[PDB]
């Protein structure tokens, strides 16, 4: 239990915190107080000046990822063995299921990069076509939707704080990576999209779904309205710390009867995550020091209807 | 093209209310913003607060107990009153003219800025200290020339000895002359009163009697005094 | 709190340090101060500067973090003599209500100006007021480091011994006065009286006598 | 580091320790590395 309150700033925008705190040194009976900088979501209060406790402490353990390993995704080619074979389909207007007339033989997948993303996909494959996309059964709401593009538009997620860090030794060989002093401005995590391309790739996502709810019908959009903190917003990895932006500006339009203007999308950054909806030992994500900047290539998205209401009205 | 002057009646008793106004003859004052600053000898400058045409006020941390400042539109100028002055608040004060710029570390919406407040053109300043003293006028005596160095040049000055604060006009012939001027600021005495001297350098061929008249004023005592000097 | 000192040589340009060093992106105002009269202004953004000011001084612009506000004072002269104030406004510090600490400068490398004394006895109607007193005047002397002594011929005074400390005109050199509480009795009792200064390691200092 | 006096274990600085079980012994014995069929 490791006391803190707000971080130095003119009171503007749970931005972040700065606790000062007990710890065990390499020697046993020896202890030490030092400070670090956490974020709103990693800790929750109980009682004094004041002081909270780490959100996961409630239910699970944590093993911090070794910063020697990195989570930049790389192409993976899954392979069927001798005595078997994979196979690929090769018509562009193919929808989710059905026999494929154009077929050619592969044994190992093309390069799939395992991007950890919730509600959107990007830097993925892109069909030479107009983005025709499928469900398990569109007629029902409960089973998701999975778009993916024809020409990708760019995405660059940002927070321009140069974090500092400091290795400090917990004990025999264990070195905890405390986040250190911020030097420079205070700056929130966000992400840019020029609507010019967004609304027009949108525009072609608009017209094709029509071929399943009539060519004369309403369509709609606003923000996610159900679930937990992690999936209601864009969970993903960029360079070592994970993002969570409300996609508010994006889901902003109704299109019926058929200067830069760049969207900017606020995100919050996490460090300790119970991923893949699995309770158990958490992972503490070490910080990232200096600037950050990640370009990106939107290819797809994931959606789910809400269900019961008047048929085909709205 | 915008100008200044500040008006202090003098010194008001301890535990009391100040009154100072500083009029401007430059333009429209409901378009901009004029604050206050304080010099005090043996200490540094200090700034204390402000307020707007759309009446948004502000004070200085150590001093916000009872500073209140509201300004007039008919008379384009500011009117500051305090309450409960101590001996320490003794000081010359300049009405300070603040021009604002923005800065921003980025793009407005995000949040994105403190605003700085920098200050263009201010006033000569009017002097006010504070102590429990009354008002009296100076003493006025002439100290003739020497008959100094070889002709031409010679010397002559006026004496003013016993007067309440040092800040007093002392013009010569209503400012007709300013050559060779040097008025010495005064010396404080154990009695507790400034004592000044002020002198112009003359030539011995200039002599003599061409109506040099020494003209001194002093407002808290409301004294108007001239004095004819002669060898 | 108070003054902290920096000295430079005449003709040549030097540094200026500042306290209070910023934490985030900067926007520091200056203020040139002269004791008694209005503090002028040399910049408003670390980049640009008001009108009518010589195009010499200039703070360091916020190009990246790593910069620390600094000025360089070319063509030094006695006119640059003053105290100035480094008023800070950074990204995350709150409303900055104090200025920068007062900062000294004196220009070094302007050899000295000898004083010049005047000396003009009590009034022709101070005598009647039952009081009498005459005061030395001196002019144009650098440095403003001088002691004066008053002189009953063959005996100093050590009475009514209060004088200004050297304060300075618009000629850039200092001035001073020394007053002499006396009585009209011992004023005529004595043949003459003096009041002679000790600027530098030199003298030049004459006397006066009653009518 | 500092009293009467007292030190700390040289490795405490940088690493952990697992003591060897004295049941196992480190007397070396002949080892014959082997290539398999097909080599
Ligand atoms: C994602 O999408 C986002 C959405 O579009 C996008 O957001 C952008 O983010 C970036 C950063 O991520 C932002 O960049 C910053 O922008 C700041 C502001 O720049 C704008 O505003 C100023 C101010 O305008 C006033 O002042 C000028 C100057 O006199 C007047 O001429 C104007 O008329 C105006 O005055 C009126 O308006 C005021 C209100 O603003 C009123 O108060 C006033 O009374 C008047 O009514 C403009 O000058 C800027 O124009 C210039 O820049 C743009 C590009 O930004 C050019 O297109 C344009 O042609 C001009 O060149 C612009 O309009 C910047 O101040 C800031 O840069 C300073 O700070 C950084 C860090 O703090 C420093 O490293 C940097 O050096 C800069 O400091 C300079 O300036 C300061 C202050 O002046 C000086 O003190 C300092 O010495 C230094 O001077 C140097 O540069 C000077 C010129 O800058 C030069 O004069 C000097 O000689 C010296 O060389 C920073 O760049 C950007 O604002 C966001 N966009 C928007 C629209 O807000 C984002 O990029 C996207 N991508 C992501 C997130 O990855
Ligand atoms: C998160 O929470 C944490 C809580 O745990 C926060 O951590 C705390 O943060 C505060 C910040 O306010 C720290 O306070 C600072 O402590 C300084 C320690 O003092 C050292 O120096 C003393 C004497 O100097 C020796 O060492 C210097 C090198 O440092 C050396 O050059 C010199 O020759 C000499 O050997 C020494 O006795 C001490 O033991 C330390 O070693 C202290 O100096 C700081 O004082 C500042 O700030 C105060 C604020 O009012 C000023 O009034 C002071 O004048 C002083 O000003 C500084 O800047 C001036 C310019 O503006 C300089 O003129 C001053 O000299 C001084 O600058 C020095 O250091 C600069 C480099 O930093 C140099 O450039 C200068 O030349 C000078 O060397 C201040 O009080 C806490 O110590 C710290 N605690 C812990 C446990 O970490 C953390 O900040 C929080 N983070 C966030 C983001 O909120
Ligand atoms: C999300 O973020 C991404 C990434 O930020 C965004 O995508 C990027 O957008 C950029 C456009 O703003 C683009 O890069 C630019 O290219 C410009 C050139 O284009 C213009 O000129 C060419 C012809 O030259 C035209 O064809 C074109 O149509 C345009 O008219 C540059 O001008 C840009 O800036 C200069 O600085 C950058 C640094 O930021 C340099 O990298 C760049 O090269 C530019 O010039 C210097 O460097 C070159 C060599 O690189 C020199 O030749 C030149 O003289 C300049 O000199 C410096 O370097 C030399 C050494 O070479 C040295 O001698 C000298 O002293 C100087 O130091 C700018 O670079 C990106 O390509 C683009 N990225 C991607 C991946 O698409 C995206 O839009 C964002 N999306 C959203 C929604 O926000
Ligand atoms: C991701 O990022 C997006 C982008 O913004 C977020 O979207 C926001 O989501 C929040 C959900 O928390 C929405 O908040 C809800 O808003 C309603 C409306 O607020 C009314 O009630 C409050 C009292 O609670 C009033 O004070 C408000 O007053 C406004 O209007 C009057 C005049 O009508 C005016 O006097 C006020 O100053 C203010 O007006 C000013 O702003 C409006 C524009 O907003 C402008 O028209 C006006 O001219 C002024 O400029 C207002 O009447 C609110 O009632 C809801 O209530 C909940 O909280 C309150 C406590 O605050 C409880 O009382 C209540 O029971 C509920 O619990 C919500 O707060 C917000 O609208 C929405 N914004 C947008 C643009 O979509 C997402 O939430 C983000 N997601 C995450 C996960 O971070
Ligand atoms: C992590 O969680 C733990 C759980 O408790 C937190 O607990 C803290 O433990 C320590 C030690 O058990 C508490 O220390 C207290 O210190 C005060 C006052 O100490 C001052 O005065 C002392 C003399 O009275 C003096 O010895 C102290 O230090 C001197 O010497 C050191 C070098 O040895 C030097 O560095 C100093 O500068 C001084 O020279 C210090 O000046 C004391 O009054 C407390 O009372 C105990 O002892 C008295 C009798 O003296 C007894 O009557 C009481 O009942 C009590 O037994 C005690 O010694 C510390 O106070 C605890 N924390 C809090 C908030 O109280 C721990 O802090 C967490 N974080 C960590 C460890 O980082
Ligand atoms: C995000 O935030 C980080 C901060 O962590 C930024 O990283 C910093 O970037 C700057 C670039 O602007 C780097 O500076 C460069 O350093 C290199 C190498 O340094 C050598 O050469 C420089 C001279 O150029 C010299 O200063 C260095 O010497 C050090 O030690 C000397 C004594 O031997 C001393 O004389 C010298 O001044 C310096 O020590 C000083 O600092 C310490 C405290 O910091 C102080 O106690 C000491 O007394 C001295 O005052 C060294 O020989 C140069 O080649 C470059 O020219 C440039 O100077 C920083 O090094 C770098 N810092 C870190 C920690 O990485 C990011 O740039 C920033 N990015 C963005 C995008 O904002
Ligand atoms: C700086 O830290 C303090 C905490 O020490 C923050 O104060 C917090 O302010 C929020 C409102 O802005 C309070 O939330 C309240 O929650 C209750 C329900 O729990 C709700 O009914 C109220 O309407 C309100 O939303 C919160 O209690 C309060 N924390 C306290 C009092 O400990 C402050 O916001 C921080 N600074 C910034 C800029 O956020
Ligand atoms: C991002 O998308 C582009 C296509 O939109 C991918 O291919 C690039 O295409 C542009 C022109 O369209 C070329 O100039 C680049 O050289 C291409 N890059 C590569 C690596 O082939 C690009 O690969 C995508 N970025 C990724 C996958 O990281
Ligand atoms: C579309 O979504 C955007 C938010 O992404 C809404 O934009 C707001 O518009 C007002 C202007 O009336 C701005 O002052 C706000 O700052 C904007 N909000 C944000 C969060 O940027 C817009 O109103 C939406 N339009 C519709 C019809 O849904
Ligand atoms: C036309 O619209 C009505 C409602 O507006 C809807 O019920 C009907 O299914 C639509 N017909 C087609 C062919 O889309």
């Amino acid at each position: 239990t490791l006391q803190c309150t707000n971080v130095t700033n003119n009171i503007t925008d749970g931005e972040l915190k700065n606790c000062s705190f007990n710890m065990t040194t390499e020697l046993r009976d020896k202890k030490q107080k030092v400070y670090s900088l956490f974020y709103r979501l990693d800790v929750v209060q109980i009682n004094s000046n004041k002081e909270y406790r780490l959100i996961n402490c409630n239910t699970a353990a944590i093993t911090q990822a070794c910063p020697k390993v990195s989570f930049e995704p790389i192409p993976i080619h899954y392979c069927a063995p001798a005595g078997f074979a994979i196979l690929k389909c090769k018509d562009k207007k193919f929808n989710g299921t059905g026999p494929c007339p154009s077929v050619s033989t592969v044994q190992c997948t093309h390069g799939i990069k395992p991007v950890v993303s919730t509600q959107l996909l990007l830097n993925g494959s892109l069909a030479e076509e107009e983005v025709m996309i499928r469900s398990e059964n569109i007629a029902n709401n409960a089973k998701n939707i999975l778009v993916q593009f024809n020409t990708p538009v760019q995405i660059n997620c940002t927070r321009p704080n140069n974090n500092t860090r400091k290795s400090i030794r917990i004990g025999p060989g264990q070195a905890f990576y405390a986040t250190g002093d911020i030097i420079g401005d205070i700056r929130q995590a966000h992400c840019n999209v020029s609507k010019a391309t967004w609304n027009e790739t949108l525009g072609k996502v608009v017209k094709q779904l029509r071929k399943h709810f009539g060519n004369n019908t309403i369509i709609r959009f606003a923000n996610s309205a159900g679930g937990d903190l992690e999936v209601t917003t864009h969970s993903f990895n960029c360079g070592g710390e994970f993002f969570y932006c409300n996609t508010s500006g994006l889901f902003n339009s109704t299109w019926i009867s058929n200067s830069n203007d760049s969207i900017t999308l606020p995100c919050r950054i996490k460090q300790i995550i119970n991923m893949w909806q699995r309770i158990g030992q958490a992972m503490y994500a070490p910080p990232i020091q200096g600037v950050i900047r990640c370009v990106s290539n939107i290819t797809g998205l994931i959606l789910t209807r809400d269900g019961g209401s008047t048929n085909s009205a709205t | 093209q915008v100008q200044l002057q500040e008006s202090g009646p003098g010194l008001v008793k301890p535990s009391e209310t100040l009154s100072l106004t500083c009029t401007v003859s430059g333009g429209s004052i409901s378009n901009y913003y004029w604050s206050w600053i304080r010099q005090s000898p043996g200490k540094g400058l200090e700034w204390i607060g402000y307020i707007s045409d759309s009446e948004s006020t502000n004070y200085n941390p150590s001093l916000k107990s009872r500073v209140i400042i509201s300004v007039d539109t008919s008379k384009n100028q500011l009117s500051l009153k305090l309450n409960s002055v101590t001996a320490a608040d003794s000081a010359i004060y300049y009405c300070a003219r603040a021009q604002q710029g923005k800065r921003i570390y980025g793009m407005v919406s995000f949040g994105e800025f403190f605003y700085y407040y920098y200050m263009d053109v201010w006033g000569k300043g009017t002097t006010v200290t504070v102590s429990s003293a009354s008002t009296k006028g100076p003493s006025v005596f002439p100290l003739a020339p020497s008959s100094s160095t070889s002709g031409g040049t010679a010397a002559l000055g006026c004496l003013v000895k016993d007067y309440f604060p040092e800040p007093v006009t002392v013009s010569w012939n209503s400012g007709a002359l300013t050559s060779g001027v040097h008025t010495f600021p005064a010396v404080l005495q154990s009695s507790g009163l400034y004592s000044l001297s002020s002198v112009v350098t003359v030539p011995s061929s200039s002599l003599g009697t061409q109506t040099y008249i020494c003209n001194v004023n002093h407002k808290p005592s409301n004294t108007k005094v001239d004095k004819k000097v002669e060898p | 709190s108070y003054v902290r000192p920096l000295s430079v040589a005449l003709g040549e340009t030097a540094s200026i340090s500042c306290g209070r060093q910023a934490l985030g992106s900067r926007a520091v105002q200056w203020y040139q101060h002269r004791p008694g009269q209005a503090p002028i202004l040399l910049i408003y953004n670390n980049q640009d500067r008001p009108s009518g000011i010589p195009e010499r001084f200039s703070g360091t612009p916020d190009i990246n973090f790593g910069t620390r506000a600094t000025l360089t004072i070319s063509g030094v002269e006695a006119g640059d003599e003053a105290d100035y104030y480094c008023h800070m406004w950074d990204s995350r510090s709150g409303f900055s209500w104090s200025f920068g600490g007062a900062t000294r400068l004196t220009v070094l490398g302007q050899p000295k100006a000898a004083p010049s004394v005047t000396l003009f006895p009590p009034s022709s109607e101070e005598l009647q007021a039952n009081k009498a007193t005459l005061v030395c005047l001196i002019s144009d002397f650098y440095p403003g480091a001088v002691t004066v002594a008053w002189k009953a011929d063959s005996s100093p005074v050590k009475a009514g011994v209060e004088t200004t400390t050297p304060s300075k005109q618009s000629n850039n050199k200092y001035a001073a006065s020394s007053y002499l509480s006396l009585t009209p009795e011992q004023w005529k009792s004595h043949k003459s009286y003096s009041c002679q200064v000790t600027h530098e390691g030199s003298t030049v200092e004459k006397t006066v006598a009653p009518t």
